[PDB]
């Protein structure tokens, strides 16, 4: 899992 | 100001010899990676951006470019495998573990975030992390009395960055970084906040998944309680993970299986068993299937907590994933069982059941199904009551399915039913 | 059939 940051 | 700006105005600003000419493409740059819709990732790394950012995250002396050029490469490394190793080819790495000390707390967050995103890429990203050191100062900002005091997504943020270090396998996590981790994993499994609990859950969950040695650096850490606790939690984010993790260490020994049932876990399990959301249910009935797979006794809790219904259950009515796990357990429990178990599992009603999932396209779940009939068999020859048992199989309509059985493709299957009519229903 | 099976064994 990888997350962006919006 | 810095809305909707070109690549090509992005790389002038960047490219200038003035910090507030970068500081405003950064940032610029920062909104272009954070848009919704297709963000342009390949146009920045294709303009050589990365390594200008890299370097914009060393100006201790300007904080605002470095945060703008923090949160542009965590919005690149979130990105695939390619775009996540182009921020590690640029030297993302080190930068990025110097921002962990940061005063800025805003900074110290997108740098934890950035290194969650390189660390969750796979095994080699992940101890590439760790052989940089990013483990001591990451556990130093946890480093507090009470986790109640830190700001509640820079503590969502540093557990998830966590588990992607205790994560992936083919290698599975360097085994004193696993150890160092621990006891700060054991204290964010005891904090109130759901989505803390749910990655620190994940991350259990991760380390359990593995050898018998790797289960016992968990369990000896006591968590085994907590989780059986976050088991019975009402939100499915905590409840999905925490059973992934108790289903993990009753893959372990026997005593790492009875840990688990010391804590009360099988008193969960009615409502597991019969839970709407088919995956807990699947996970619950391969924890099942692990547990009477172990001792005698170990069966006799599962009898005790009247948990053999719930098994008939599931094998009756399930999904077809969920009743191939509840055909596992029965087949354990037949395994392992005395006769006196074998013979309740029957009044139970597990033959009926049992014989109508003899009709399914899967080879593999005919096979378990007809060594469980065997072995329920083999109980009924040690009372001579193999008459009762074949008199119950011919009225269900088994002995069709068994007879038709005779024909199958697989040689297994072929022998195993051939085996049963010759020997019981000749 | 008596064995434990690891999360990678039956899914």
């Amino acid at each position: 899992r990888k997350r962006k940051w919006s | 100001g810095t809305v909707n700006w070109s690549v090509e105005d992005i790389v002038k600003g960047i490219n200038s010899n003035n910090l507030e000419s970068q500081l405003q493409a950064t940032q610029a740059a920062r909104k272009l990676l954070s848009r919704e819709k297709q963000p342009p990732i390949d146009n920045i790394i294709r303009a050589g951006l990365i390594p200008k950012f890299v370097s914009f995250l060393g100006k201790t002396d300007c904080s605002p470019i470095q945060f703008e050029s923090a949160w542009a490469l965590t919005n690149i490394a979130s990105g695939t495998s390619e775009q996540t190793k182009a921020v590690v080819d640029g030297g993302a790495i080190p930068a990025f573990i110097s921002l962990l000390a940061s005063p800025h707390a805003h900074i110290s967050e997108q740098a934890v975030w950035a290194l969650g995103n390189i660390a969750g890429d796979g095994s080699a990203f992940r101890d590439l992390v760790i052989k940089h050191g990013a483990i001591d100062p990451l556990l130093a900002l946890l480093a507090v009395p009470d986790l109640s005091t830190l700001a509640c997504g820079y503590l969502r943020n540093l557990t998830w960055t966590l588990s992607n270090l205790c994560r992936n396998k083919n290698p599975a996590p360097p085994l004193d970084a696993v150890e160092q981790i621990l006891p700060t994993l054991v204290r964010l499994l005891h904090h109130n906040d759901p989505e803390v609990l749910a990655d620190s859950c994940w991350a259990i969950s991760y380390l359990t998944d593995g050898p018998n040695e790797r289960i016992e650096m968990v369990v000896k850490k006591g968590v085994v309680p907590q989780l059986v606790k976050l088991l019975g939690a009402t939100e499915l984010p905590i409840v999905t993970p925490a059973l992934r993790a108790i289903g993990n260490i009753v893959t372990g020994t026997d005593e790492q299986t009875q840990k688990v049932i010391d804590a009360g876990a099988l008193a969960v399990f009615p409502s597991l068993l019969t839970n709407p959301k088919t995956n807990i249910q699947k996970e619950a009935t391969w924890t099942m299937s692990n547990i009477t797979a172990g001792r005698q006794d170990q069966i006799q809790q599962v009898v005790n907590h009247g948990l053999v219904p719930f098994l008939v259950g599931v094998l009756s009515k399930a999904d077809f994933k969920t009743q191939k796990e509840a055909a596992w357990a029965i087949t354990n429990y037949t395994s392992g069982g005395t006769v006196e178990q074998i013979v309740y599992l029957v009044h139970c009603g597990i033959i009926e059941p049992l014989m109508n999932l003899l009709s399914a396209k899967d080879t593999k779940i005919i096979q378990v199904i007809l060594d469980a009939i065997s072995n329920i068999f083999q109980a009924a020859e040690k009372l001579g009551e193999t008459e009762k048992l074949s008199i119950m199989i011919e009225e269900c309509g088994g002995l069709d399915k068994i007879e038709a059985l005779q024909r199958h493709e697989n040689e297994s299957v072929y022998k195993a039913s051939l085996n049963l009519i010759e020997k019981y229903f000749s």
